[PDB]
């Protein structure tokens, strides 16, 4: 069963972003973090937790190829408006056993990057973001 | 030469289009009058000779209603009333289109029409195509449209009268869509026909009208060609297939004719760079996902061989590359591999309870 | 589409302060700092944001040719009066789609450098600064 | 116009404390950190921030070949009077467009290093300051 | 039976034909990964990637790289480009021919000659994609 | 067909012939950073520069690079000079001439010598940019 | 008409940066002329590539 061939690559993965693929991606992370309360019951030492909600985070890294960040939130943030995104993640390795998507939602960005760049080093754009939904799709 | 400085400003208002027509589309009509002799380019409804009839004013507006997009140019070609067709065919030689029809004919001059089409299509291996009433040919390159008494208003429109508007409809769908259940607003009625009868006839290879679904709708999107050879195709019978592999050959000419025709030696190491040329042609077509990928681009193998069984040579023992590296005095064989997708027309789905 | 030279490289940008070019530039920074306040919404378990404002923040990096940064606001800081400026970055590759342009304004400083030089080591100065408006020039 | 050549080497650097020439010098660094608050404006997402004031930081540090820095403060530090020095630094560059020189004043020390040694190491002594005053004299 | 000797080797390079070229070379190498499995005292790679290089070697009869790549690389903008090489040895069956394709070169001699020695230059590259015509 | 022989080579250095030269040799190197694409299992690379070096070697027939460089090199200022480098053999069609400017030295040699052998000097340099003269 | 008379017309070098220039002062006109409510507020101005 379990072989060195199975572990997915990550050169493999893709990325829509509003329903347009994004060519130039680097890497996509997403995560969950729960919220624990500790709760001491009389009589054990062992501390027990209670969960109560949920926090989404993760972040976007992507080749400096277009200005396609600006053109998305760059007119209306200053209006005062937040826009909310939707982010389709794909990784299809060949030899893996078949492929897993999954549906980000809700996705607003935590911040924009106008202009970095410096002498003889290639230009990277990272953007971290923050979600509620999520959708499970062709889960291995 | 220099004038004195100016400052002008100008203000105009483009703005004034509707259905606006796509790149791609060219329909050559021929016609019979007696005014309005020669070519008469038609862009646009504003731009029509006004010395034409009334029959001839109807066919080009039916000609001039497409499906998404209106055709990109029209060539109304206008013949005398006696005369024959040869030299309005030898005229039209030199242009350049991709559909060719002509609402008024006979039985006998269909059959010229249809002889020229192959002839061209094979003897000098340009790709073009003819929408023809109700010719019974059994060829990629001609398209039979065989339902009569079409009721566009108040009118019973002949069968070739509506090949006019089913070539302009052709030429109007774009290269991702296709013609299969399309529907007709100007259409009113069709003569009764049932449902078994209509998929013989579709299945024998024809161009039809059925009431369907909310209104009448094409059958189906098939060609004239109804059998199948091991070279050719299955997928030859379908209309967007063919019409993309011929704006692809149309394309490769200018790599081609344009350069490797008459200023290259004939040698196999020019063959090699002339493949390699085309190979990468066609991964600029392929990254644009307008073919599939993987397309392989080779010697003709067979045609080469059966080229050197022609003339005297013995074929026998002798080695496939020394097959390959004969030279064939002043004529190149290639063949090229290339897949087109189709578009949705068949779904099956099963629900478990 | 997609291909490795179409990627913008830093040594094609060029940066003009108060409408004059600066040829010593070493790198440029700008970016924008949305503020969000976590909210909890009954009967959800996800938490969900509300975007509130923005702060900008960037810096500049440049060597020590000539003494530039003093002549600007030396005098003027010891008296009592902050100047404000407006910042042009350019960058411009052969290889990519064109070029972007980018104006940030009301520019202010964050510090000063009078000296700064050690035995065996090339001289380099950088300034820190925040900002509150901007415009897009010939994105692409 | 700008050419490497043009760029200060830290090695032409000369300080003078309390007007003697000090020649076992490695480094000497001057800043000034102002001092500004976030100000909010009722129809602005951008924030604004108002100058209040500066600090000015700086250290020196030098090669231990003599006890300097104990015969300038170390019986006044013990009875109660802190003293107050003047520095000179000049930066003079063949290469580059001439030299600068700046006189940092009211400097008062933050430390006294009574002794620091360890074998097989040669040894070093850094002072960090604090100063109130400067003077521009021959900025390029 | 017979080795294909060198002697009998010829190169294109965009679409121009190299007179003189004394050896020709392309190689494409593996990027693997050390993965350990539980269990198992064997250890297995993973295949990730793979990077293309080569190098020409020719007689210093011309300055040919000079007009291909000199004003272009000053100007800021890399050109790409297509060889082939060809291996046809008489003794041998068959030929056989490789389109190597995505072309970068690694650097320019602008001139190098010492006293009683004939010239001799070589240009590493590195290439993404190859083809592959009259396989034997 | 003949390639160009290295004896028939000749050398100014700022403006004044070298009479003793055994050889001399100039390249540009890239700066290349590898770049790797989502979907491609081949990698690729993007241009960000290029660096100029060489270097000379010529006898100990006199003092020219003290006379060259050596106060100015003490002094703190560094220079800056200009070489061209001549290559015309009789026997091959045309001479191929190239200018190499900005260029600066990387050592002084201030005295070599060893008993029953010649003195021999050899300084690399690094250049910045080219001209070209008739080329071949 | 009158704004480019009076202040470009043979007193500037035809090149990028003047151009650019020139643009932004036409823009700024066409903003002037935003805040009467006479046109719209999407005004652009650009090279014309084609000509």
């Amino acid at each position: 069963n379990m072989e060195a061939r199975n572990v997915m690559s990550g050169t493999w993965g893709e990325l829509w972003l509003d329903g347009n693929k994004v060519a130039e991606v680097k890497k996509f992370q997403a995560k969950m973090e729960f919220t624990k309360e500790d709760i001491i019951i009389a009589g054990q030492m062992g501390t027990d937790t209670k969960y109560m909600g949920y926090k989404g985070k993760g972040s976007i890294t992507l080749y400096h190829v277009s200005s396609r960040m600006h053109k998305l939130i760059g007119e209306k943030i200053k209006r005062g408006s937040e826009p909310r995104f939707v982010a389709i993640s794909k990784l299809n390795d060949p030899d893996s056993y078949g492929a897993e998507r999954i549906a980000v939602k809700n996705i607003a960005f935590d911040d924009l990057t106008l202009a970095d760049w410096e002498v003889g080093v290639k230009g990277e754009i990272e953007a971290p973001f923050t979600f509620t939904e999520y959708d499970f799709l062709d889960i291995i | 030469a220099i004038g004195l400085p100016s400052i002008n400003i100008s203000f105009k208002e483009l703005a004034t289009t509707v259905k606006e027509r796509s790149a791609r589309g060219i329909i050559a009509m021929v016609l019979k009058d007696a005014k309005a002799l020669g070519l008469n380019e038609i862009h646009e409804k504003e731009d029509i000779p006004v010395d034409l009839s009334a029959e001839n004013k109807e066919y080009i507006n039916l000609a001039l209603m497409g499906n998404v997009n209106t055709p990109n140019k029209l060539l109304v070609y206008v013949i005398e009333g006696e005369a024959d067709i040869q030299t309005a065919l030898d005229f039209l030689e030199t242009k350049e289109f991709n559909y060719l029809c002509m609402p008024k004919a006979v039985e006998a001059d269909k059959t010229a029409i249809k002889n020229w089409i192959i002839k061209l299509r094979d003897i000098d291996k340009v790709k073009v195509k003819a929408v023809l009433g109700k010719v019974v040919g059994n060829h990629e390159g001609i398209i039979n449209f065989t339902t009569e008494d079409v009721l566009v208003g108040e009118k019973k429109y002949s069968v070739d009268e509506f090949t006019s508007r089913v070539a302009g409809l052709i030429a109007g769908t774009p290269l991702s869509q296709s013609v299969t259940y399309t529907k007709l607003s100007d259409v009113v009625d069709i003569p009764k026909m049932t449902k078994v009868d209509a998929e013989s006839r579709v299945n024998k290879g024809e161009l039809i009208l059925i009431k369907e679904a909310g209104a009448i709708r094409i059958a189906r999107g098939v060609n004239s060609l109804t059998e199948l050879t091991a070279e050719k195709g299955e997928m030859f019978q379908k209309i967007k297939i063919v019409d993309t592999l011929d704006i692809i050959h149309s394309d490769i000419r200018k790599v081609i004719i344009d350069d490797y025709i008459g200023k290259v030696t004939n040698s196999y190491d020019n063959k090699c760079l002339l493949i390699v040329a085309i190979k990468s042609y066609l991964e600029e077509l392929e990254k644009s996902a307008l073919i599939e990928s993987d397309s392989t681009v080779e010697i003709d193998f067979e045609a080469q061989k059966s080229y050197l069984k022609s003339k005297g040579v013995d074929l026998s023992y002798m080695t496939l590359q020394e097959i390959k590296e004969a030279n064939t005095g002043s004529k190149v064989f290639l063949k090229a591999k290339i897949k087109v997708l189709d578009a949705m027309e068949d779904i099956d789905l099963s629900i478990e309870i």
